[PDB]
């Protein structure tokens, strides 16, 4: 295909850092970019600085009051915010860094003017990797997410899209995605997503949606230890029947690294190649597509992933061997372009997921 | 020149010393770069929208903020007080408990009685069984409600959670031994599928998941009904071969009567035994929650009737 | 056929319990309490296991929104809250009627986390320390960059440059030295630059020993079942486990005489059992020449009357039926699992042996600045010496007692992706199953069933009468309690079907 | 002392414990039937029965007694934790226009009912004598009967998710925080 590949980074996205202790590192977006420009793929995309968003276009989808208590939040005056970090959950699980509305106005900027690009027609494939914050709901930070950039972006390309298809392959379900579309009819939402005693609590075979976004809504729950062989057997027909009886102007894919092996929240068994299959797959489709980087948190694997993904975008393949990058230590032992799988046990099942697909498609059956 | 930078970080030092001798012991054996971004980041900006005293609370009895008074070490939380006060709107000033304001401020041990009496003759007039009440309520502070201790204790299937929360009888590698009685030695035999399904240790794979159901321990299959994982920190696991005890008849809603002690649980059986426009309270073999005998072999006689009349009335 | 319909109910339900719901389900029913829906669902969660009675129920009663479970409905009261950029198609896409707030929908419980071995615990702390590391240096390169850019300017993004000075300057001076900026700039900027040249320095020295503190620790944190493999396997390899997992397998088939079916597809694993048997049996100081071998010469007989494969060429490297008691049975066990585990590893030999030997190495860096060769000096790198036949002279050490457990492990974790971690514990099954041949031989009641075996297999041409005179002559001198095994056995294609008689012989 | 409280009326009040406290619900105030018209109808309904001039009387004073303590007491001690930010809400809606809480006027015939839960605990704290303690409790096993006979229409079974008529209303995460986190 060839596509036109539209790029959005910004240098200083490296500069803002969780606590200490946080699992949540904008930098693997920092060494994904040093990936991507050491393997000489720049002379393969567009390389863009998307203006940061606004108060303004951050409130179409979140509260004004949210806003303005984002935009004012800031480590050294938080208890004069005691009523608006636990009215909002700003708390502990979401925490108050120095960067952090303009972290946010970037991910929003670049979410929107991939949007904006995809709808004005000036590509038809653009990667922006500093969004993926699918968890915050229009009035609250949750799941180390502030602000629902996947939401703005939907937005912006419904103006020119009838319908947009959002997948969600995060071992943690797409809560606030789904929910800022649970009603509408526009947007399909399809989480992939390890489900029981986890984190998001939500996103059961049984949530296909209300009002005029019933069976507009589809879960795929999930055990610990999926393979590549087993998500993929899962993900590709449950993503056909999807295009053929729903039929997208668009699509938007959330490339959440948690579901890799080695995860540091993560228990999916995952690898690289298991991870890229996905998106090659759904690339392989031919409509307008998104992406955007969620999960992840072992920022080499992620990293690695990100630049194979950002290669395979570009119809070529990556070698194994490194470029070597600036952060050429984080590689270990033999610095190669690939996730090593581990040997722990899978616990899905045919049963359990032939039950799975025949529900998801008995939903599926009243989409067309 | 500042020497105050250097105060710590994650690898336990002022992150300029090196690399701890001690972890050096313990922790060893013995295409072009990216400055050309730069240039080609083309600023983006086609958006379609570019042109826009104590630990606890006295009333609630719970943890958190609290504004405790000087005279009295009784904390009270902020949305616990009568009326509430906004933090943000400071009272600023001596700040009392209701009983700490009225045992410091009108505390008349000899003509307390007095007060007392001179509000029982104002409201003589009108309300004189209520006069007492109403003096009091103002001598006491403000408090969360709770039940008193009977409405609660004439239902034995409801308990008082930590903080005074409702609770019920629904609170709650390769493993082979999950798949024995562990009290008889048997199988445990999943209902739909009819099997145990062990498996093998040399092959794990060929092993189902099995959960024995908590009320009735009837054990299922993981994979026979579709869940994900088990049950360990919600509530008590219910097999799907229980009584609904709630319907919402097409809308309208029904609910089984709750469990009462056995002192106040009145017992009766019909004598037509033919056919009872009765609940679902029924039990196999103050008139307000009885239990009634359903007659076993009654139900044979009654569900047919039943399923009879639907199909002569959809027969026309 | 409708009250016996309802004694087929009851039957098959089989407990009184059960079936005291379904009567009250029945009930609830008929007081036009509950609808067909819900009542075909529950009668299809009791029976529908069954096919003849719940299909007549659905074709005799004349059978013929869906709110979601972790999403509530909030008031109209609670929902319009002023968002400005919100347009008129934004307000009719969006939805916020429903919210689900996940500690709804844990019950107020919370979630349960995934269980991560020490070896990951330390991924993560260097990571944490490299990242620090790395954030600093590039924030304060940056800031450096930005000074050198006025500086130039001067001679004749709103927070980061903030940041990287607060932390430099600590005595709380920063403020003013910020202010003054704001209005001084090259002693900041030489400030920065030193503090980069010591954090460069350090980044460096940290990087040299969170690199050789990786090497030792990466490829455990992977073996997720071969860290915890020996003592699963130890507590796993009993009699009790095969003989529950049998009786369970014969259960399941008889809630409906092939119970077990093991096919073997090669011959020369054999071989390589025989000698780490002997290699065992000549180290172990446990038992006397005689008795070792007789060990050797017992297993060789065994197996070449077993199999047929040969007599000499084991020594130069119709269908039987075996009755057997639990001795041999396990002993057969151990034999199985042993072949079973070499078989595994001898399949995939060819990709382990292309990837080892077509293992690139990066030379950007790794031939350039940091070369590791620990598994390489010692030997174990699997370089030529294909994988299967080096994985057996490793397994010959490892009984010898010269090749470390933590060498063995780590190699066969290198050499092996970690798959196959099954062989950390060889010594011991083979140790096992030495032991069960020595007690198969030294107990009179099984070595009389062994000679009634060797009897019955090499007269090779019998009539129907065998099976029943060889059974009642294991049974002569077998007990009334425990348990006998049919172990069926095709020589024509190497299949072994076992089939397990508990009693149902009497 | 000995309230002889109906059983169905102790499983409404156990019912609206669990919905409050366990479900995080909150009664949809104000009430469509407030403790006025409850209380003025069962005032309308008995007294226009009564003959005698001190029985008919003392209902009236009842009625009013029981008004009065009411709009004194909710609160003070009728409202769980998670209600009183419901009660700090309407308190500042009803300052902005200048309008004194009037609780009578907003909750209705489920906080009454409370109300009448630890009548017996709150007389035993007084000076209160024994020849009008059980007149008291007479009259409201009385008012308590006259509930008791008309219940399908103050504590009827709907769905705050299928109908917004419902008498309670789900609370929102913002509003559960806010509510219980301080
Ligand atoms: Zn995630
Ligand atoms: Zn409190
Ligand atoms: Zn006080
Ligand atoms: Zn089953
Ligand atoms: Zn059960």
């Amino acid at each position: 295909d060839k596509r036109r590949v539209a790029y959005f980074y910004d240098a200083d996205v490296g500069n803002y850092a969780y606590g200490a202790g946080h699992p949540m590192k904008p930098h693997r977006i920092r060494m994904a970019h040093s990936l991507i420009m050491n393997y000489g793929l720049y002379k393969k995309m567009e390389i863009y600085r998307a203006k940061p968003a606004t108060k303004q276009e951050m409130c179409q989808f979140h509260t004004d009051e949210y806003i303005d208590f984002l935009s004012r939040v800031t480590p050294d005056n938080l208890e004069m915010f005691k009523r608006e970090s636990v009215k909002f959950n700003v708390g502990d699980d979401c925490p108050v860094f120095d960067g952090l509305y303009e972290y946010c106005s970037i991910s929003g900027g670049g979410s929107m003017e991939g949007a904006a690009r995809l709808n004005r027609g000036k590509c038809d494939v653009a990667v922006n990797y500093a969004g993926g914050l699918h968890h915050a709901k229009k009035s609250e930070a949750s799941g180390f997410c502030y602000l629902n950039d996947i939401v703005l972006g939907i937005i912006e390309l419904l103006r020119y899209h009838p319908r947009v298809l959002y997948i969600d392959i995060d071992v943690h379900h797409g809560d606030g995605v789904e929910e800022a579309f649970y009603t509408t009819d526009r947007v399909m939402t399809c989480s992939f997503h390890k489900y029981g005693e986890f984190f998001p609590g939500t996103g059961e075979l049984r949530d296909i949606g209300v009002g005029a976004g019933k069976n507009y809504a589809v879960n795929v729950p999930l055990r610990d230890g999926i393979d590549d062989a087993t998500y993929r057997s899962v993900f590709e027909p449950v993503i056909k029947k999807i295009m053929e009886w729903y039929q997208p102007s668009a699509v938007v894919l959330q490339c959440g690294g948690d579901s890799l092996s080695g995860d540091r929240l993560g228990c999916f068994n995952l690898s690289m190649e298991g991870h890229a299959n996905c998106v090659n797959y759904v690339k392989s489709f031919g409509i307008p597509m998104m992406v955007v980087g969620g999960g992840g948190y072992t920022m080499r694997n992620v990293a690695r992933t990100w630049c194979f993904e950002t290669g395979l975008l570009n119809n070529v393949v990556l070698d194994k061997d490194l470029p070597y990058n600036e952060y050429y230590e984080y590689y270990g032992p033999d610095y190669k372009l690939s996730v090593r799988p581990s040997n722990m046990f899978n616990v899905n099942t045919p049963e359990y997921l032939d039950k799975v697909m025949t529900n998801i498609f008995a939903n599926l059956e009243n989409t067309k | 020149t500042i020497s105050e930078d250097s105060k710590v970080s994650v690898t336990g030092l002022p992150l300029n010393k090196g690399p701890s001798e001690k972890i050096k012991r313990e922790s060893l054996w013995n295409d072009l770069k990216t400055f050309l971004t730069e240039n080609m980041t083309e600023e983006s900006n086609i958006r379609s929208t570019i042109g826009w005293n104590e630990d606890f609370c006295s009333a609630c009895n719970q943890s958190g903020s609290f504004l405790c008074c000087d005279t009295c070490p009784k904390s009270f939380h902020f949305l616990c007080l009568d009326p509430p006060i906004d933090p943000n709107n400071l009272p600023k000033g001596d700040w009392h408990c209701n009983e700490c304001k009225f045992k410091i401020f009108i505390n008349n041990s000899m003509a307390t009685l007095k007060k007392i009496e001179s509000n029982f003759i104002k409201q003589n007039n009108n309300v004189k069984i209520f006069a007492k009440l109403l003096f009091n309520i103002d001598s006491h502070n403000p408090k969360q409600f709770q039940l008193p201790n009977y409405i609660k204790e004439t239902f034995p299937a409801v308990k008082t959670g930590s903080r005074g929360q409702y609770s019920d009888e629904n609170d709650k590698s390769y493993n082979p031994d999950t798949h024995i009685d562990s009290n008889s030695g048997k199988f445990l035999i999943c209902y739909k599928c009819n099997q145990t399904r062990l498996g093998s240790w040399s092959h794990p794979e060929n092993s189902r998941l099995i959960m024995t159901c908590d009320y009735c321990q009837t054990p299922w299959h993981l994979d026979c009904v579709p869940r994900a994982s088990f049950k360990n920190l919600g509530s008590k696991w219910k097999c799907p071969l229980h009584s609904p005890t709630k319907v919402y008849k097409k809308y309208k809603v029904w609910k089984k009567q709750r469990l009462i002690n056995k002192k106040n649980q009145l017992y009766y059986e019909p004598l037509q035994k033919i056919g009872y426009q009765n609940n679902g309270n029924i039990q196999i073999i103050n008139q307000d929650f009885k239990i009634t005998q359903i007659d076993e072999n009654s139900i044979k006689y009654d569900f047919f009737d039943k399923i009879y009349k639907s199909k002569m009335v959809q027969k026309r | 056929e409708e009250v016996t319909f309802f004694e087929k109910a009851k039957r098959y339900i089989g407990n009184k319990h059960l079936y005291t719901e379904f009567l009250k389900i029945l009930n609830l029913y008929s007081q036009d309490i509950l609808d067909l829906d819900d009542l075909v669902e529950k009668v299809d969660f009791y029976l529908g296991s069954n096919k003849e009675l719940f299909t007549w129920f659905k074709n005799f009663v004349g059978y013929q929104e869906a709110f979601g479970p972790s999403y509530k409905r909030l008031p109209k009261s609670d929902t319009f809250m002023p968002c400005s950029g919100r347009d008129d198609m934004c307000w009719e896409v969006l939805n916020d009627e429903w919210v689900g707030h996940p500690v709804w929908a844990s019950e107020d419980s919370g979630f349960i986390a995934h269980r991560k071995n020490q070896y990951e615990e330390t991924l993560f702390k260097i990571e944490e320390e490299r990242h620090e590391y790395d954030f600093y240096i590039e924030s304060n390169l940056r800031t450096i960059q930005c000074l050198e850019t006025i500086v130039n300017k001067i001679e004749n993004s709103m927070t980061i440059y903030k940041k990287v000075i607060r932390k430099v300057y600590d005595k709380e001076r920063g403020f003013e030295i910020i202010d003054a900026l704001h209005e001084t700039a090259p002693v900041v900027l030489k400030r920065l630059k030193q503090k980069d040249e010591e954090w460069r320095r350090a980044q460096r020295e940290w990087n040299k020993v969170w690199r050789e503190l990786e090497q030792k620790v990466f490829f455990k944190s992977l073996d997720h079942l071969g860290l915890t493999f020996k003592q699963a396997d130890k507590k796993l390899l009993t009699t009790k486990q095969l003989i529950s997992e049998i009786s369970s397998i014969k259960v399941d088939q008889t809630n409906k005489k092939s119970q077990l079916d093991f096919d073997f597809p090669d011959k020369n694993i054999f071989y390589d059992i025989l000698c780490l048997a002997d290699t065992f049996i000549t180290h172990t100081t446990a038992y006397s020449n005689p008795d070792k071998e007789r060990l050797k010469d017992l297993l060789k007989y065994f197996i070449s009357l077993f199999f047929s494969i040969s007599f000499e060429k084991i020594e130069e490297s119709s269908i039987f039926n075996l009755f057997a008691n639990t001795n041999i049975y396990i002993f057969f066990r151990h034999w199985t699992t042993i072949y079973e585990r070499l078989l595994e590893i001898k399949q995939m030999n060819e990709r382990v042996t292309k990837e080892i030997n077509t293992r690139s190495t990066v030379t950007f860096a790794k031939d350039l600045d940091l070369l590791s060769s620990q598994l390489s000096e010692m030997g174990l790198d699997f370089v030529g010496e294909d994988a299967y036949k080096q994985v057996l002279r490793l397994s010959r050490r490892l009984i010898n007692g010269d090749l470390e457990h933590q060498w063995f492990e780590e190699s066969l974790r290198q050499a092996y992706n970690n798959k196959a971690f099954k062989l950390y514990t060889i010594d011991k099954v083979t140790q096992s199953l030495v032991k069960h041949a020595h007690t198969l031989m030294t107990d009179a009641k099984t070595a009389e069933i062994m000679a009634l075996f060797v009897k019955d297999r090499n007269a090779s041409t019998t009539s129907a009468k065998d099976q029943i005179i060889y059974r009642l002559q294991v049974r002569s001198h077998m007990s009334n309690t425990e348990n006998m095994f049919r172990i069926e056995f095709d020589k024509r294609t190497l299949h072994v079907s076992i089939q397990y008689i508990a009693l149902d012989d009497l | 002392i000995s309230l002889q409280i109906p059983i169905k009326l102790k499983s409404v009040l156990v019912d609206d414990w669990e919905y409050v406290t366990k479900d995080k619900k909150i009664c949809r105030l104000p009430a469509d039937v407030t403790v006025e018209m409850v209380l003025n109808k069962y005032e309308h309904e008995v007294s226009q029965e009564l003959e005698s001039p001190g029985s008919q009387s003392q209902l009236s004073e009842y009625c009013a007694g029981l008004k009065l303590y009411f709009d004194k007491c909710l609160g003070n001690m009728l409202l769980y934790r998670l209600e009183r930010l419901q009660y700090d809400e309407l308190l500042k809606k009803s300052s902005k226009d200048q309008k004194p809480l009037v609780p009578i006027r907003i909750y209705g015939a489920i906080h009454l009912l409370r109300l009448i839960s630890v009548l017996p605990e709150l007389i035993s704290s007084t000076t209160m004598d024994l020849q009008s303690c059980q007149l008291l409790i007479k009259q409201t096993e009385d008012f308590l009967v006259w509930l008791l006979m008309h219940v399908d229409e103050y504590f009827n079974d709907k769905d705050p998710n299928r109908s917004d008529d419902a008498l309670y209303v789900n609370t929102s995460s913002q509003y559960e925080g806010v509510a219980l986190g301080m």
